[PDB]
């Protein structure tokens, strides 16, 4: 090689200031990895380089990595592996890199595929929805002749060294090396890796108007494995490769594309538009704004900008997204955890405006729109063959549900083959299918948000206020709240309503998100004599009181009544049951039922 | 170890690991995946009349209280 | 045959450990005499076909 190897060389002098700060980096990390597994009575071989420090004094060697990206790479691992034992040899896996930075107008949307940069640098973003199996590969099998006690060496090359079209080894295992000696394979000492695709869909936001969302794919490797639940803004950079012979190995080969796009990338990253760190300040005033005894009515007023009223309803979504806990009882049937409200009004009255937001701020909670496919909870054996003999129990909606929250439209304008499935999700945490294979108890934890309207347009009054959409009451039963909002017209009323529709055609969010998803991970409390006493009480006159008037309650209603004033004491971030949170907790009810 | 499982045994295996080759359509699929399984050593498992048993009969006998003992005993967890 | 069909020099042979099961013959009288030999002829006559060659006893 004199011409290929010379600038390499330059480079192997030239990129060793290119990490004058990561030399002690990738030393410390593994020192203790060294320690540790020493002294038992862990991390993968990650080199971010920046953009930073290879474009403030490189261009020759720079844009090599933008242009042409099959005669670098390989060259960095090599030099770059050499320091790792040069580093450390003492005590007694190739180093491969990740490219963090900018780009430089390369976000190709993959709705576009590209004249300009193909077998390029790609950065691309989207949603994946995929989620393949997972599979193991050979990459180095050593043999050994039992007979003269000699070893072997052997490396099988493949569609996976990203870079260089070698000559293939079409084999599988090789028998009888050029001797009269039996040949036995040390499999301790035979090296594998792992191999995984995933489809990309598209952002359907930034799509314009045209077209379906279209999708590509992406080869992965055992660094960021099953870190792509199906449901998250994820972003991939990697390389841009074709493969596959097009034309030749069948003959006469009209129509048929024979160069599959294929990515095989590194380092993906979820975004937000789970990771949130934040500093000694905003976790201080934070704090600072707790000791005000007013915010969780700041909170109520501060979340939607557009409508009025509704406080006792504002509350309560706060109260739901934050979530009430479930402990599980040891050796016996944990209990409902879960908290599950319900809508229903006359139309255009703000049922679904509130319903569409709570999805922008959802953290994590991807829900449907409720068009009752049975697949709304289940799996429908759906299995794809998975490459000729491997039958998958594909996730059809309760993998993304997990600790978040749903929310579906129009109950009584369903069939009945959906309404049997959220009598099951919502009696138990989990589903259990056997369709055409495999029972499965998988778990799920879970909290619908509802919308119905009622039938008989303005009836509720001169009628009964139950049945009132006479929908079966296994899910009224498995209910709590039944919001009937009101639309009565007073001349004030609706005077202040004109104004301020017509004053928004032209406390703040994002420490909103911050809040709730911080007060997720503060101890529960549960435990004071004093507010258990007074909630009896509360409830025992209305015991007297449901009966003789509107609707009955149930026991289960009681463990609402713990769990309001739980949640409600997450709200003030404190391990004291106060007296003061079951004050709401009764006067919420009696709007609800009053 | 053969015929010592069941269908519902909440049980653990400690064993031995190997991968296998799949020595069918090998050229056009099945490039080097490898299916593989695990190979087994051991089966700790867990949690399964007038037979050094009757100590226990006796305490029903010279205790009596079929009516309302035994009434106690099956299901005491409601009102 | 050439192109990388050797290996390096591996420190861990057989044949030492080949020898340290021959020291696996009537020696360990810690745990009547031998008592992995004991289990060796309650097989030989024909009444129950697997030893257990546990981790305790090494
Ligand atoms: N009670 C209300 N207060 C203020 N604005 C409202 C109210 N109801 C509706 N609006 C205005 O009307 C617009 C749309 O209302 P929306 O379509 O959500 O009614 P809806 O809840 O969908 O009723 P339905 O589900 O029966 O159609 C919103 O932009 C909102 O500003």
């Amino acid at each position: 090689p004199d011409a290929v190897f010379g600038d390499r060389v330059r480079r192997f002098q030239e990129f060793l200031d290119t990490f004058t700060s990561y030399r002690d980096s990738v030393r410390s990390i593994q020192v203790y990895n060294s320690n540790n597994a020493a002294n038992y009575n862990i991390l993968p071989h990650r080199i971010i380089i920046s953009l930073d420090d290879l474009r403030e004094f490189d261009r020759s060697f720079w844009s090599g990595i933008l242009v042409e990206p099959a005669y670098f790479i390989p060259p960095a691992e090599k030099a770059l592996t050499d320091l790792a034992d040069s580093m450390d040899d003492v005590p007694h896996h190739p180093w491969k890199l990740s490219f963090k930075g900018s780009f430089g107008a390369h976000a190709l949307s993959p709705r576009t595929l590209t004249a300009q940069h193909l077998n390029k640098l790609v950065s691309v973003e989207g949603i994946v929805t995929k989620t393949s199996l997972v599979r193991p590969k050979l990459i180095r099998s050593v043999h050994y002749a039992a007979k003269t006690g000699r070893f072997h060496y052997r490396d099988y090359t493949d569609a996976t060294t990203t870079l260089t079209t070698r000559i293939p080894t079409p084999a599988i295992y090789p028998t009888e090396d050029t001797e009269g000696n039996k040949l036995t394979t040390e499999y301790g000492y035979s090296t594998f890796i792992d191999h995984q695709r995933i489809t990309v869909q598209e952002m359907p936001e930034m799509a314009p108007a045209g077209q379906l969302p279209r999708s590509i794919d992406v080869i992965l490797d055992d660094d960021l494995v099953d870190k792509t639940k199906p449901g998250d803004r994820v972003n991939v950079v990697g390389v841009f490769k074709s493969l596959g012979a097009g034309g030749m190995n069948q003959s006469n080969s009209n129509t048929l594309i024979g160069f599959k796009t294929l990515i095989l990338g590194n380092t993906v990253y979820p975004l937000h538009a789970a990771r949130q760190m934040l500093t000694d300040f905003d976790i201080r005033n934070i704090n600072k704004l707790s000791k005000k005894k007013d915010i969780f009515d700041i909170l109520s007023q501060s979340l939607a900008p557009s409508i009025y009223g509704h406080d006792h309803i504002k509350k309560a979504i706060l109260l739901m997204l934050m979530g009430g806990v479930e402990k599980n009882l040891e050796n016996g049937s944990h209990l409902r955890g879960d908290i599950n409200i319900l809508m229903v009004g006359d139309p255009s009255t703000a049922k679904s405006q509130l319903l569409r937001f709570v999805l922008n701020t959802a953290s994590l909670a991807i829900a449907t729109t409720g068009r009752g496919s049975s697949g709304v909870g289940l799996t429908a054996a759906v299995t794809t063959d998975r490459e000729t003999g491997e039958r998958r129990l594909e996730a059809g909606a309760m993998v993304l549900a997990d600790r978040g929250v749903v929310c579906i439209d129009e109950f009584d304008k369903m069939t009945d083959v959906d309404r049997v499935a959220i009598h099951e999700v919502m009696e138990q945490q989990t589903v259990t299918i056997a369709k055409a294979g495999i029972h499965t108890t998988l778990n799920a934890r879970c909290s619908v948000i509802a919308a119905a309207n009622p039938v008989f347009g303005q009836y509720d009054v001169n009628r009964d206020p139950h049945q009132n959409i006479a929908l079966p009451d296994s899910l009224l039963s498995r209910f709590d709240l039944l919001f009937v909002v009101t639309d009565d017209i007073n001349e004030i009323r609706d005077r202040s309503i004109s104004e301020h529709v017509l004053r928004t055609h032209r406390v703040t969010i994002p420490f909103l998100r911050k809040y709730v998803q911080y007060a997720k991970e503060r101890v529960i409390p549960q435990l004071t004599q004093e507010a258990i006493n007074v909630i009896v009480k509360n409830y025992t006159d209305l015991r007297n009181d449901d009966n003789t008037k509107k609707s009955p309650i149930t026991a289960r209603t009681l463990e609402t009544l713990i769990r309001l004033a739980t949640a409600h004491a997450k709200v003030r971030l404190s391990k004291t049951v106060n007296k003061v949170d079951a004050k709401v907790a009764a006067n919420l009810l009696r709007f609800a039922l009053l | 170890l053969v015929r010592s499982l069941s269908p519902g045994d909440i049980v653990d295996v400690t064993g031995i690991f190997l991968p296998a080759p799949y020595t069918g359509f090998k050229a056009l699929k099945a490039g080097l995946l490898t299916e593989t399984y695990l190979e087994a050593q051991f089966v700790r498992q867990h949690k399964k009349l007038t037979s050094d048993v009757e100590e226990r009969v006796m305490e029903l006998i010279t205790s009596g209280d079929v009516y309302n003992r035994l009434a106690k005993s099956i299901a005491p967890e409601i009102y | 045959m050439s192109a990388a069909l050797p290996s390096i020099q591996l420190p861990v042979d057989y044949n030492n450990l080949f020898n340290e099961i021959t020291d696996f013959l009537v020696t360990f009288k810690q745990d009547k005499g031998p008592k992995y030999m004991a289990m060796l002829q309650k097989v030989a006559n024909r009444e129950l076909n697997s030893v257990i060659i546990d981790l305790d006893d090494i």
